[PDB]
């Protein structure tokens, strides 16, 4: 902690909804969505968990979609996977 | 109040209500909400089997038969684990789903299964007769079983809602059987063979060619 | 930016095709409403020559070529402050967004040397692959049919790492409008499911309109087992074409065998196909394929029906049917054989051997025409 | 002889063990250590909601990369220490990856394992082992997890 | 031509019969290579022109002459990894329902593995990059 050792410090604060919007736009960019996303509400459901839980949620959405061999995970699948991500968050 | 068990129960009842009301979209939304809530709690086997049964019903209604297939095997496992008479209806719905996938042969195999032998019943005989009708591609025994197993088939609202499509497919496949021995044929001859009016035969063959 | 480029292109192209859209006048007003604002300089000098005189446009140019320069010189006031304390080549990184302005404002040359500039800048494809989409969209305006062939592969080579479905499903729209723009209605149906799953951009804000477009190419490309696939597309139409009374009646009349009312809206669509951009190169090729598809659908439904039955049930005019069926059997398609003086139409059935042999001998002659002419050119 | 790079492979006769030919591309130990690391290569445009931190890291390190004369005019010392802190793996790891991505620096993140020790040195008495690998790859950056 | 037909004599001579183990690592050029040998050390030799040079650039099982120690042929993969698919012998035949319900305890993970294995088109079109490998962990 000597002042001359750490030339500068940068912290990674927990992203909020204002930050998660771009996080979602980046994470779901590689997925096969359904015509119409409405990710703003889902991000509202995301009460600033972390910079990684959003990644799982985006990935977890494809879980159900694969479970029904669906060709696109609609806003329902991402919403459902959101609860499973938060289900682990609440455990 | 975060009473997730009661929430799941209420949402399943609500989904069933709108299934009865033929409002499939909102019923499916309710089922999705119920499954989301259930995923957060250790659902008892009876309740989980209830969600499986209802999901299979909705997906079959959409005509997405393989998903309701899998869902109803989940349901049968759940109910048989509890010896609950609703395993019986689960068995019927699985057999419907199979017969609809043109795999009527597997009906005999499933019925011979250990679980099926435990639940031999007049309704299972109805399902076997339906499969037999589907197998040889003949309609007459389909009407014969519909009349014979009236108590089993029509008063079940779910089964009745697909009896029409099964009737149609049986017509189609029996017609395909009937047309093979010819390359040219007279339509009235087809009618008398199937003893359906020449005009309906003409229209439906026109549809088949269009299809 | 190139996102409303749609307005520019579509409006000017309507004004220029179909014999100048009746009395050319509102099209030269509303395009000029967009031309002498938003700093457009280059793409309309000959469009002014296709327009009237508009004698004093010099002050209209001078206020905008100055405004062209003011955005140009603030790049010239940025490129020396971005290099003194460099970020990730912030000269380029500023004008990697402002080249697309200079793509709209200038011509392709200020775009093409700056896009290939910044293509070597970014080390992740998420900025690269958006540059390639900008190269595609200018390749449609200047109809660079040979420059799209390069960068589409250079697009497609980038998506495989990652999933990039907003970079893939958006991409499928671009081949879909390219396979329809020129004669390739086959891939048009490809992007049919692609449009089912895509989204509404500035070019196609109306989902119902994109939905109807994916239906005109489907009724050629696939038969009726795939038209039962198209009835699943019609449950998708109860979702979208349920707002359309015209297209719902037009598609279903072929499916419901409502043969007489089929031509009534076919006259509507084909007229609309003429005034529409990008189908007007091939509006005469569409209906003659839709006539021969509507004819043979009915005729394959009988060994032989009389020729005076098709007047009152399919389309009126007996001699109209006569001259039309005579020119299609002579064209080598529509497998039947018409009689004349006992007043009947007889069908046949040929195998899929003679007709399948016919297309082989075309391609075998065509490829040998290619290689024999090549081998003369090389080796003196 | 000069073309024959020391610590490199050349062909060797059998009966004589005389030079026969050079060996093109045998191995790079730092590349092997990095491959064992399996760093998640990222892209600066894929950075999530840390724009100001992005410029800070740029202004923290990258500035004496594309403009080494920046601090010379002001006569200040070259910054040395930069750390990522906050919620675990909140994108800070991804921000670090994207830093090298947009900066083109040799990324080496270590967790103090023992398998990588086989490439740094026989015993690794001091922590100067990594520097030797970095010392010849000057365009490098150092990252260390918690 | 009648002599170049004897250009199966080279094949015959090379192949011989007593060939030893080997491993293909890389080649300096055509008709030139450095091999990876079971002897723990490495030797570089020429190649046997009478072979499909494009066989397995990464690794394989080649031969070598007792004295020359050079490839003259390449046999199939033969290792001590045992008969993996020993049918019933290496088949557990265990009811999926194993020691407890484990309905999400490990069932979902196994289902994801099976989806990456059988529904390859599904773990492919979505672009979700199914997991790489399964390493079980838990209380003894």
């Amino acid at each position: 902690l000597r002042p001359g050792r750490i030339d500068r410090k940068i912290e990674f604060p927990n992203p909020t909804e204002e930050s998660r919007f771009d996080i979602l736009k980046i994470h779901s960019r590689r997925m096969n969505l359904m015509r119409g996303i409405d990710l703003k509400k889902i991000g509202d459901k995301m009460n600033g968990a972390s910079g990684a839980e959003l990644k799982s949620v985006c990935t977890e959405a494809g879980m159900f979609a694969l479970r029904e061999r669906r060709i696109h995970v609609t806003q329902e699948d991402f919403e459902m996977a959101v609860a499973k991500v938060m289900k682990k968050d609440t455990d | 109040l975060d009473d997730k068990l009661l929430l799941v129960d209420i949402e399943l009842l609500e989904s069933k209500l709108h299934f009865s009301l033929r409002n499939l979209p909102k019923a499916k939304a309710a089922l999705t909400a119920a499954r989301t809530a259930a995923n957060a709690i250790y659902v008892p086997p009876a309740q989980q089997g209830t969600i499986d049964l209802q999901s299979g019903i909705l997906h079959a209604e959409e005509k997405d038969y393989k998903t309701g297939y899998s869902y109803f095997y989940e349901a049968f496992e759940a109910f048989n684990a509890l010896e609950d008479p609703r395993a019986v209806y689960s068995l019927k719905y699985m057999l419907l789903c199979k017969v609809m996938v043109n795999q009527a042969d597997d009906v005999a195999g499933i019925i011979s299964s250990k679980a099926g032998l435990q639940y031999l019943g007049p309704d299972l005989d109805a399902m076997k007769a339906i499969a037999d009708a589907y197998s040889k591609r003949s309609l007459k025994l389909f009407e014969a079983s519909l009349v014979n197993f009236k108590a089993q088939l029509q008063e079940d609202p779910i089964i009745h809602r697909h009896l029409s499509s099964l009737y149609d497919t049986l017509l189609e496949q029996n017609l395909c059987r009937l047309i093979e021995p010819f390359s040219k044929v007279e339509i009235s001859h087809i009618a008398e063979l199937i003893e359906l009016p020449v005009d309906h035969v003409e229209r439906k063959l026109s549809q088949m060619i269009l299809d | 930016s190139q996102n409303e480029h749609l307005k520019l292109a579509n409006k000017i192209f309507h004004l220029t095709h179909p014999d100048v859209e009746d009395i050319e006048k509102v099209s030269l007003k509303e395009e000029v409403l967009s031309a002498i604002k938003s700093d457009f300089m280059v793409s309309l000098y000959e469009t002014l020559a296709g327009n009237g005189v508009l004698e004093l446009d010099q002050a209209l140019l001078d206020s905008m070529r100055q405004s062209i320069e003011d955005e140009l010189k603030k790049l010239d006031e940025k490129i020396a402050d971005a290099e003194e304390n460099l970020g990730e080549s912030e000269v380029r990184e500023a004008h990697l967004a402002k080249s697309l302005f200079y793509i709209r404002i200038g011509d392709k040359d200020k775009a093409l040397e700056q896009l290939k500039v910044t293509e070597t800048k970014t080390v992740a494809v998420g900025q690269k692959m958006d540059l390639v989409f900008f190269t595609l969209q200018v390749g449609l305006f200047d109809m660079d049919f040979d420059l799209i062939s390069r960068s589409i592969d250079k697009a497609k080579n980038l998506f495989e790492e990652g999933g990039d479905w907003e970079r893939k499903n958006r991409l499928k729209v671009y081949e879909g409008l390219y396979c329809m723009s020129t004669r390739d209605f086959k891939k048009a149906a490809s992007l049919f499911l692609d449009s089912i799953s895509t989204f509404t951009t500035y070019e196609l804000f109306p989902y119902d309109t994109f939905i109807f477009y994916t239906v005109l190419t489907s009724i050629i490309s696939l038969d009726r087992v795939s038209l039962k696939q198209k009835v699943v597309d019609a449950p998708e139409i109860l979702t979208v074409i349920g707002k359309i009374p015209y297209l719902s009646e037009f598609l279903n009349s072929l499916y419901d065998c409502q043969y007489k009312s089929f031509f009534s809206a076919f006259a509507g669509l084909t007229e609309q196909i003429k005034f529409d951009r990008y189908l007007h190169r091939h509006f005469r090729y569409y209906m003659r394929e839709v006539r021969t598809v509507v004819y043979s659908q009915f005729l394959e439904s009988y060994k032989s029906v009389t020729i005076e039955a098709m007047a009152k049930a399919f389309g009126v005019t007996v001699e109209f049917i006569d001259l039309e069926l005579s020119r299609f059997i002579a064209a080598g398609k529509l497998h039947c054989k018409i009689d004349k003086v006992v007043g009947v139409l007889e069908t046949n059935r040929p195998d899929a051997k003679n007709a399948l042999y016919q297309a082989t001998i075309k391609q075998g002659d065509f490829l040998l025409n290619r290689i024999q002419k090549l081998s003369r050119v090389i080796d003196l | 002889i000069t073309k024959l790079t020391p610590t490199t492979r050349v062909a060797l006769r059998n009966d004589s063990y005389v030079l026969h030919l050079v060996l093109p591309s045998k191995v790079d130990p730092l590349v092997n250590l990095m491959k064992v690391e399996k760093v998640p290569d990222s892209t600066y445009d894929m950075i999530g909601g840390l724009d100001q931190q992005i410029k800070e890291i740029k202004e923290v390190i990258e500035l004496p990369i594309k403009h080494p004369e920046l601090f010379e005019s002001l006569g200040i010392a070259q910054p040395k220490g930069v750390l990522l802190y906050g919620p675990p793996g909140t994108g800070k790891t991804l921000l670090a990856r994207a830093v090298a991505h947009h900066t083109d620096c040799t990324f080496i993140r270590v967790s103090g394992s023992e398998l990588v020790q086989k490439y740094i040195g026989e015993g690794s008495r001091m922590v100067r082992e990594l520097f030797v690998m970095a010392r010849e790859h000057a365009p490098s950056i150092i990252f260390m997890d918690e | 031509k009648r002599e170049h037909l004897r250009a199966q004599e080279e094949v015959k001579r090379i192949q011989s019969v007593p060939l030893v183990i080997g491993q293909f690592m890389e080649m300096v050029d055509q008709n030139n290579g450095i091999v990876g040998s079971t002897t723990g050390s490495n030797y570089y030799v020429r190649i046997l022109s009478t072979i499909n040079r494009e066989l397995l650039k990464p690794s394989a099982s080649v031969a070598l002459h007792r004295h020359s120690n050079a490839l003259v042929d390449v046999l199939p993969p033969e290792a001590d990894s045992s008969i993996s698919l020993l049918s019933q012998s290496e088949k557990p035949d265990v009811s999926y329902n194993d020691i407890g319900g484990c309905d999400i305890q490990k069932q979902e993970i196994r289902e994801a593995v099976e989806l990456p294995l059988t529904h390859h088109d599904l773990y492919k079109q979505i672009g979700i990059d199914p997991p790489r490998g399964v390493l079980l962990y838990g209380p003894p």
